[PDB]
DNA sequence: CGTGTCAGTAGCTGTCACGGATGC
DNA sequence: GCATCCGTGAGTCGA
């Protein structure tokens, strides 16, 4: 294990040097923002307290150099030094964590990245526009590749094609006004949204996305009230029971997006389990009984 | 008082440029009908905020050019924009 | 009858067994603590009839605890007595609106005493504004009304522990002795024979270390511990001998880093467990260690202190557990059984209440205080200090405040419904400080046990990652005032059931054996059977002669909570959906009429009397003057009374908080009765939800499964209509170009969006407002150096000079819709105190009615949840023989499998609730019926009844019931005495093939309705750091495509629409501008770019001392529109 | 371990005081253990994804 | 900015490296002003240092407009490009 | 690195890849999801794309 | 600015399985 | 050469 060590730097090239500091970066502002509070106070980042209390000591240490003070405290402010770059980089690694007001443990830069909160996994595996989310309701005349979804929430999730085909139709004078149109609900629009969504494919997902099936692609239909109609055959792949859970839906733009909804993701083309092979839409509950 | 990683504190956020964007399409759009001389002096005033003299210096015009030039693309656009049903 | 006891509705029960003791004060936890914490009149009077001599308050005793105050040489002193309250500063209602908090000042009388000059000046120094409780049983903090739940925290004293060895699979033991405040101290028997002891969390010393720091000799050691050789091998492996060694060697390992003088340590190991300023068992805590080891069983409770005997015999429990040893007498001490302890136990779980928590918070600003006391006194003179000079309230005033402010148990109480409130009121958590961490806590803590009978709820409790944690206090469950509850329980005698009734605690309840409560007893009191089932201790439920029973339980319903109670034909529902049930009772919406249910319990009025969400008559008269604004009582002595109601109060969670009176003028009203009722209140009784026709059966799908298909006659009749009020809030501030002013003028928009304002600015009162409508005109100036070249070319081109404000005006949120029913303004100009930098605030309040629509969720009373998937019209629904369309269509496959048989039976009840009955009462009275009061025997159209859980209806009464229900108004039986009934397809005509079960259920609204669940987004605001869209509702955020989401886009291969998503649809920072022209423009979507979000982690690495550098297909590294500089 | 004493009534019969008092102990033990089943379930297939 | 790139290298950071990134170096301990929510010199938010709190306006006030684009202001040695800069800009602490 | 910086023990993984200075080759699923690039698979491989 | 008699955390263990570097 | 102890991990989405 040593040699796995030593090996890296002999091969690379670059000095094991670099594992001691004379210099440390900081992080550039608006990544460690200090806002303004609704009752005069302000309320900043904790790296901004941990480069602060690097600075301190830093110049601290820099008066003791000057001073020629005693040998003593000029190599126990160091070790408060080595402390506060410690900390600056992963608060609580070694020892007791520099704890804030309260005994809240700051967070340091390597936080910044660690689990579920860290920038990979809650920034970089997952983010999104043009989408929203609503109670789901059983629809029985609903065909397979079909799902209802609330006039409401296709106007705002269509809201720039629909200002287009305002401007087009010329109901509205310009764009600008065609946006004011959408955002008070002009009469028109309604006549205008039908033509839009027009086999343009939505996709409803609801968590947890066990499988694949977990997300599917349906085509829209504009229905009354404020809740999304779902296909009764779905519900077993979707794992969804109606007592209150809602659903997701997301809005292809690109035209690959929109062939990839309608080919690959379209629930009539996934009638079988990808696991098993055994078909997964087919009469389950009511169904079985009727049959 | 407070601190950012601390629950309890709103996270900053900024506005889309829909308004923006909308706005920038339309002023391109009304500049597009504008002489190559017009345009020309409002793109060097406006978008890149030189003063009169500045613009008269490097278009090798006269001041009072620049203000009539000014003046008058001013207007072509309002002209363009009122046509099209911008709202003043 | 049932509850014939404050003149409400006469509900009819079915009841085999008679109530001995009536439900006790449901708001007394929250009530008995406070009086007790601040010494009121009825709590002293409580103590004195409860056998108390002397009795001390928990202010007072934390000032008799402070006093006195010496410095080292104690040539002064200074000493506290006498607290006392003057009238509260602002009544409720004021401080509600204006945002203050409700409190009464404090004034107590301090004195310094001089040794050293003989003389003394007393006087009275005033503490601070002691935040007061409501009659409710709530605070009001900064206008919020909160409720201080009590704690279930781990009881002081001393606790044994036999764990299992990881690698040498031996049995070890293991003792804690925990104070009620000080340092810890941990003995423990390792793996290798030898003993040790943890002080504070420190290095595990040998045992013998501390022995002889104490001043005890080697020999004696031998003498005490000779019997084990395990000690033996402890005194010969210690490494230091000697009374003045092991004293240094605590110190070194104690307090690290300072020169260790004999006296030093001999100072603070006296101080951290002998001297009652730095430990301290409290009474509960002393008690407990004088019973677990057994000594000092009969002396007066006197000492407030661990002593080292206590030690000393701590040490041999502990050995003699070791090696397999049962019981144990210390030296002058009882005998005592040699166990480990449950820590569940809710004999050694302690429960501490609102008194007690705030008392704490007191002792620390106390101690925060002291501390300025006696640093004031040696730098000032001995001879101008008074009791003024030596004061500073400040750390006393802030605990109270952090405690009120960053507290744990301060949380404002659930105000959904009357019931929420309540069972706020009423529960118990195992978190906060002092508990445990819910990451610290396994499937143990959290499970039933059986010392929960009768205190703690078996079914009340959430769902989620709080199960188990958070119980429900039963219903005749009570604190004693050491911190455990009792219950009561009927003495018995030699086999005879008594009147006579005793509240037992949890160790008390396992030295004896108890009686279910649905025990066959004569009608003079001894036992039908020789052999009934009893319990017994760890648990046991065997049958046991009748001269064994020492006692039995008081009610069937002695174990679970109010809101369980509430549950009729409980008894037929499993624990899960009985779970769901309570829970969802407490998410009811006050309806705009509010009906009581035809099945019910017997609970609903004295929970809803007990809440305190009614207006109940203080003393008994007349009525003078009824209005709906006001009601006056004339009372027999000749004063008046007026109760106020609230009307079209915001009821916290957005609901409606409003009061109408029942009597009318000139009514004779007894004392202690419901003059007025609230929200989901119908004559005094608890009206969660509305009687609904339902029938069970499959209706095309479309209440496939849990799917739920109402009527339109609900919509039509405001059935399930439900006012809902919104709180709305703006201000302005002073600026750095300026002053925010609040103006009726706002650039740029037309005279038709003002048109619903006033000359200020504000919406004028009855205005019905959609999204997007201005409520508040409020504009900010904005510098010329801010402007966007566009923007400044745009404003040059319309000639509009002088507009350097823009527009930041209060507009409705989307999805919002209402009338503007009340405005607040609040100005710096007029004398009102804003926070520094406001110069004006707005409130506005907007109220809407909430028909019942598609997607909202209904639920019944046994876990029976469902949203509405469909609303036919009123024609479609099956309809009765005689035309009556019913209400509901539930379907049949969601009952069987959820073990909720109850609300079939509610189902069948509710149906002869709602016709009626007349029993045959020609040749006798039938067998079935024998069983049933005389009052059930006929009953008119829509009655009221009750079925107590664990009593009631039963089965055959029920089948009865059905066959001799009353016919119509034509005379004709709908239902069969199957339960059964023939249904028309209302869409087709055709009858339907088969009899279908027909009846009336109780359904409520929960709050959880579309109106609020609708969400959707084009584009809007991104976080500023990582350049994403918001999150929530609220801010107009996205929805978050997760991992598992991109795993399932992987999946299926789509590749081009997962890159769409995580790019130009998220953080790509000109991508989604371009996308945006691209649509309106008719353009195609372009090539998306490189996230913001991956330019951070980039710019994050480099902070860490990485260099990390993105490279090309040649080698050569590509910067990110940026540079780097020396 | 099953408890020596089982529950004799059905629920269309009705449970007594105790029946339902034990029968609680395994459904909510069985409500409790299914979070963290689940948890150690997702963590499974985050590391096989 | 196209999205094909084969290689993302990472390695030690040399303290020359820290250098060769920072802008500046941060002096004093200091945040902002209270009253002007101005950012004081050399410190932890230094507009010399990362950039302009707003787009084309210096920290002394004498270049607030955009025709002076990329002049150093010689009075408060701010540079004059827009707050984008204060997301990319880094500095660093010289350690004694 | 980049992969497994991102799953589990990211400190861990991170210094042992500024150490051994390794280079990531952007051809992984998880790696072009991170970037923003079509994922080597399904409608992203180079034969359909 | 000068500083000068005792002058001394809160909180807390009510998580655990598992592997391997760290240490007597 | 091995028992000790340190550090790692522990579902997802909500208003
Ligand atoms: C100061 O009060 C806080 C606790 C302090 O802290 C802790 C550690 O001690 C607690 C004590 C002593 C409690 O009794 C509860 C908890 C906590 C804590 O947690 C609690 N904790 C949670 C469970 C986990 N979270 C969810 C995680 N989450 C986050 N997130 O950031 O994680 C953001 N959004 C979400 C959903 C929600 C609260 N539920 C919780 C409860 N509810 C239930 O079990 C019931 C089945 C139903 C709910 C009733 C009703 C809803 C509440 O009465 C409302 C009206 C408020 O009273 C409540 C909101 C309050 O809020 C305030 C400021 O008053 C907090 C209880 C507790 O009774």
């Amino acid at each position: 294990k040593r040699l796995k060590v030593v090996a890296a730097f002999q091969q690379s090239g670059n000095s094991p040097m670099g594992m001691v500091l004379d210099a440390v970066p900081v992080i550039p502002p608006e990544l460690r923002p200090m806002v303004q509070l609704d009752g005069g106070r302000f309320a900043t980042s904790d790296l901004n307290d941990l480069y602060r209390r690097v600075i301190n000591r830093n110049n601290r240490l820099k008066r003791l150099i000057d001073l020629g003070a005693p040998e003593i405290i000029v190599n126990n402010e160091k070790r408060m030094l080595q402390e506060s770059v410690d900390a600056l980089f992963d608060n609580g690694r070694r020892g007791r964590p520099v704890t804030g007001p309260g005994n809240r443990p700051l967070k340091s830069l390597s936080d910044l990245l660690k689990g579920k909160q860290g920038r990979f996994r809650q920034n970089l595996l997952g983010k999104v526009d043009y989408s929203g989310r609503s109670v789901i309701v059983v629809g029985p005349q609903l065909k397979l590749h079909q799902c209802g979804l609330p006039k409401l929430m296709a106007l705002e999730l269509f809201k720039p094609f629909v200002m287009k085909r305002l401007v087009d139709l010329n109901h509205a004078q310009n764009i600008k006004s065609a946006k004011r149109m959408v955002e008070r609900q002009r009469p028109q629009v309604w006549d205008v949204l039908e033509e839009v969504i027009a086999e343009h494919p939505v996709l409803l997902n609801r968590a947890p996305t066990l499988h694949r099936l977990g997300i599917q692609a349906f085509e829209p239909m504009l229905v009354e009230g404020k809740a999304i109609q779902l296909h009764p055959l779905v519900c077993e792949a979707f794992n969804a029971d109606f007592d209150g859970d809602q659903m997701a839906v997301h809005l292809p733009l690109s035209a690959e997006a929109q062939a990839e909804a309608r080919i690959l993701m379209l629930s009539s083309n996934n009638i079988l389990s990808p696991a098993s092979g055994r078909p997964l839409a087919m009469p389950r509950l009511d169904m079985v009984t009727g049959l | 008082v407070g601190s950012t990683d601390q629950s309890g504190t709103p996270e900053q956020s900024t506005p889309d440029e829909v308004n923006a964007a909308l706005d920038r399409l339309l002023i391109a759009d009304a500049l597009a009908q504008l002489s190559a001389e017009h345009r020309a002096v409002i793109q060097r005033s406006y978008y890149r905020g030189w003063s009169t003299a500045q613009i008269a210096t490097d278009l090798g015009i006269a001041e009072g050019t620049v203000k009539s030039r000014l003046h008058y693309a001013v207007r072509a656009l309002r002209l363009t924009l009122q046509e099209l049903g911008v709202t003043r | 009858s049932n509850n014939s006891v404050p003149g409400a509705p006469n509900r009819v029960s079915f009841a085999k067994l008679r109530e001995p003791l009536e439900v006790p004060g449901l708001l007394d936890v929250q009530t008995d603590s406070f009086e007790w914490l601040i010494g009121s009149p009825r709590w002293r009077e409580s103590a004195a009839e409860r056998g108390d001599v002397n009795p001390v308050g928990g202010l007072e005793e934390v000032l008799y605890e402070l006093s006195p105050i010496e410095d080292f040489s104690g040539s002064m002193s200074l000493s506290f007595s006498d607290p006392r309250f003057d009238d509260v500063k602002a009544p409720v209602d004021e401080c509600k609106d204006k945002d203050m908090t409700y409190a009464a000042p404090l004034f107590v009388t301090a004195e310094f005493i001089n040794n050293n000059t003989g003389e003394i000046k007393s006087q009275t120094v005033f503490m601070g504004d002691f935040p007061m409780m409501t009659e409710k049983g709530t605070f009001i903090i900064n206008g919020t009304e909160r409720v201080v739940v009590s704690q279930l925290v781990r009881s002081p004293g001393v606790y044994f522990d036999e764990t299992i060895d990881k690698s040498t699979d031996k049995t070890l033991h293991s003792v804690k002795v925990i104070p009620s405040r000080g340092a810890w101290l941990e003995f423990d028997v390792d793996k290798r024979d030898t003993v040790g002891v943890r002080i504070d969390r420190k290095r595990r010393q040998p045992v013998t270390v501390l022995l002889k720091a104490l001043g005890w000799t080697s020999e004696q050691i031998v003498e005490r511990f000779g019997f084990s050789e395990i000690m033996r091998s402890t005194l010969e492996k210690d490494n230091t001998v000697g009374t003045d060694e092991a004293l240094l060697d605590i110190y070194r390992k104690l307090r690290p880093g300072e020169p260790p003088t004999k006296e030093s340590a001999q100072t603070l190991l006296e101080n951290l467990f002998f001297k009652e300023k730095r430990y301290d068992l409290a009474r509960v805590g002393r008690y407990k260690v004088n019973k677990k080891l057994g000594l000092h069983v009969g002396e007066p409770i006197t000492s407030s202190t661990l002593t080292e005997e206590d030690v000393v015999a701590t040490i041999e429990y502990l050995v003699r557990l070791h090696e397999g040893q049962t019981t144990m007498t210390v030296p002058g001490g009882v005998e005592v059984p040699v166990e480990t302890d449950d820590i569940d136990h809710f004999g050694n779980r302690r429960l501490r209440t609102v008194g007690e928590l705030i008392q704490n918070q007191i002792r620390v600003g106390m101690s925060r205080m002291e501390r300025v006391v006696r640093e004031r006194m040696t730098t000032q003179d001995v001879e101008a200090i008074t009791p003024q000079t030596l004061i500073n309230i400040r750390p006393v005033v802030a605990a109270i405040k952090e405690f009120f402010g960053t507290s744990q148990l301060s949380q404002f109480m659930d105000q959904n419904n009357p019931l929420s409130g309540l069972t706020h009121k009423r529960r118990l958590s195992a978190l906060g400080p002092g508990g445990l961490s819910r990451e610290r806590a396994g499937l143990e803590v959290r499970d039933v046990h059986p010392s929960h009978y009768g205190r703690m709820c078996p079914i009340e409790t959430p769902e989620g990652p709080n199960i188990g944690l958070i119980g429900s206090l039963s219903v005749y469950a009570r604190v004693n005032p050491f911190g455990f509850i009792e219950t009561p329980y009927r003495k018995v005698v030699d086999g005879v059931v008594s009147d006579e009734i005793v509240y037992l605690t949890a160790d008390e309840e396992d030295r004896h054996v108890v009686a279910q409560a649905n025990s066959p007893i004569d009608a003079d009191g001894r036992f039908v059977e020789p052999r009934v089932l009893v319990r017994r201790k760890a648990g046991e439920v065997e049958y046991v002669p009748s001269s064994e029973v020492d006692y039995m339980d008081v009610s069937p319903r002695q174990m679970v909570s109010v809101a369980t109670a509430m549950i009729p034909f409980l008894e037929h529902d499993d624990a899960n959906r009985a779970l769901m049930g309570a829970n969802m009772q407490r998410q009811a919406v006050p309806l705009v009429r509010s009906e009581a249910p035809l099945v019910g319990t017997g609970m609903e009025l004295r929970a809803a009397i007990d809440a305190g969400d009614v207006v109940v008559a203080e003393e008994s008269g007349v009525i003078e003057e009824v209005s709906a604004d006001y009601i006056t009582v004339m009372h027999d002595n000749g004063t008046r009374r007026t109760y106020r109601m609230r009307k079209f109060a915001r009821s916290n969670h957005g609901t409606c908080a409003n009061q109408c009176p029942i009597v009318d003028a000139g009514d004779r009203v007894e004392a202690g009765q419901v003059i007025a009722d609230g929200p989901c209140t119908d004559d005094g009784e608890m009206a969660l939800g509305k009687n609904l026709l339902v029938a069970i059966m499959p209706w095309e799908g479309h209440n496939y499964e849990d799917a739920i298909i109402l009527s339109n006659r609900l919509v039509e009749e405001d059935v399930l209509t439900s006012i809902h009020i919104e709180e709305h809030e703006i201000d302005a501030r002073d600026t750095k170009l300026g002053a925010e002013e609040i103006t009726r003028d706002i650039p740029n928009i037309s005279d038709e969006v003002l048109a619903d304002l006033d000359e200020r600015g504000i919406v004028r009162i009855g205005a019905e407002v959609r999204d997007g409508d201005i409520l508040v005109g409020k504009v900010t100036p904005k510098g010329e150096t801010e402007l966007t070249p566009e923007e400044r070319l745009l404003r040059a081109i319309f000639g509009e000079k002088a507009r350097e404000v823009r527009d930041t005006s209060l507009k409705v949120p989307h999805g919002e819709s209402g009338k503007v029913i009340g405005i607040r303004v609040f100005s710096r100009e007029d004398e009102d105190e804003l926070p520094a930098g406001v110069n004006e605030l707005v409130r506005v309040y907007v109220a809407q009615k909430r028909k019942i629509s598609d997607g909202d969720k209904l639920a019944g009373r046994h876990g029976n949840k469902g949203v509405i998937g469909k609303i036919l019209p009123v024609e479609d629904m099956p309809f009765l023989a005689d035309g009556t369309p019913v209400d509901i269509i539930l379907n049949t496959h969601g009952v069987p499998r959820r073990m909720n048989i109850g609300q079939i039976l509610e189902t069948h009840l509710g149906w002869c609730a709602h016709s009626g009955w007349k029993v045959d009462a020609a040749k006798g009275v039938p067998d079935w019926a024998a069983r049933l009061p005389d009052e059930l025997l006929e009953a008119q159209p829509n009655a009221i009844v009750s079925t107590p859980v664990f009593d009631g209806a039963q089965e055959a009464e029920l089948q009865g019931l059905l066959s001799c229900t009353l016919p119509n108004r034509d005379g004709d039986v709908l239902v069969d005495a199957d339960g059964k009934a023939m249904l028309f397809d209302g869409r087709s005509g055709e009858p339907f093939p088969y009899p279908v079960t027909v009846g009336y259920m109780y359904i409520m609204k929960l709050h959880h309705l579309v109106d609020d669940k609708i969400h959707a987004r084009s584009t809007g605001p991104y976080s500023m750091i990582t350049q994403q869209p918001l999150g929530g509702k609220a801010q107009f955020g996205g929805q978050r495509f997760g991992e598992m989401e991109c795993w399932a886009m992987q999946a299926y291969g789509a590749a081009y629409t997962l890159q769409e998503l995580l790019t130009i649809k998220s953080d790509d920072t000109v991508g989604r501008v371009k996308v945006y022209e691209a649509i309106v423009k008719g353009e195609n979507i372009p090539e998306p770019g490189i996230p913001e979000s991956f330019k951070v982690l980039l710019k994050e690495l480099q902070s860490l001392c990485l260099n990390v550098e993105v490279l090309s297909s040649d080698g050569a590294a590509i910067e990110l529109r940026e540079g780097e500089d020396e | 371990e099953f408890i020596p004493r089982p529950v004799k009534s059905s629920f269309r019969e009705g449970l007594t005081v105790l029946e339902y008092f034990i029968n609680t102990h395994g459904a909510r033990k069985g409500l409790a253990d299914t979070a963290l089943r689940t948890a150690d379930s997702g963590y499974l297939t985050r590391r096989l994804v | 900015d196209v999205n094909f790139f084969d290689e993302l290298r990472i390695g030690l950071a040399t303290a020359e490296d820290i250098r060769q990134w920072s802008y500046g170096e941060v002096k004093k301990p200091e945040t902002i002003n209270y009253r002007t929510l101005k950012p004081e010199k050399d410190g932890l938010f230094c507009e010399k240092i990362f950039g302009p709190t707003r787009d084309w306006e210096c920290y002394c006030g004498k270049y607030k407009r955009v025709r002076f684009k990329g002049i150093i202001c010689e009075r408060c040695g701010v540079e004059v490009t827009r707050a984008k800069v204060r997301r990319e800009r880094m500095g660093h602490i010289e350690l004694a | 690195w980049l992969s497994a910086a991102s799953f589990q023990e990211t400190t861990r993984v991170l210094t042992d890849a500024a150490i051994n200075c390794r280079s990531d080759k952007l051809n992984g699923l998880k790696e072009n999801v991170i970037i923003g690039k079509l994922i080597p698979a399904g409608t992203g491989i180079n034969r359909y794309r």
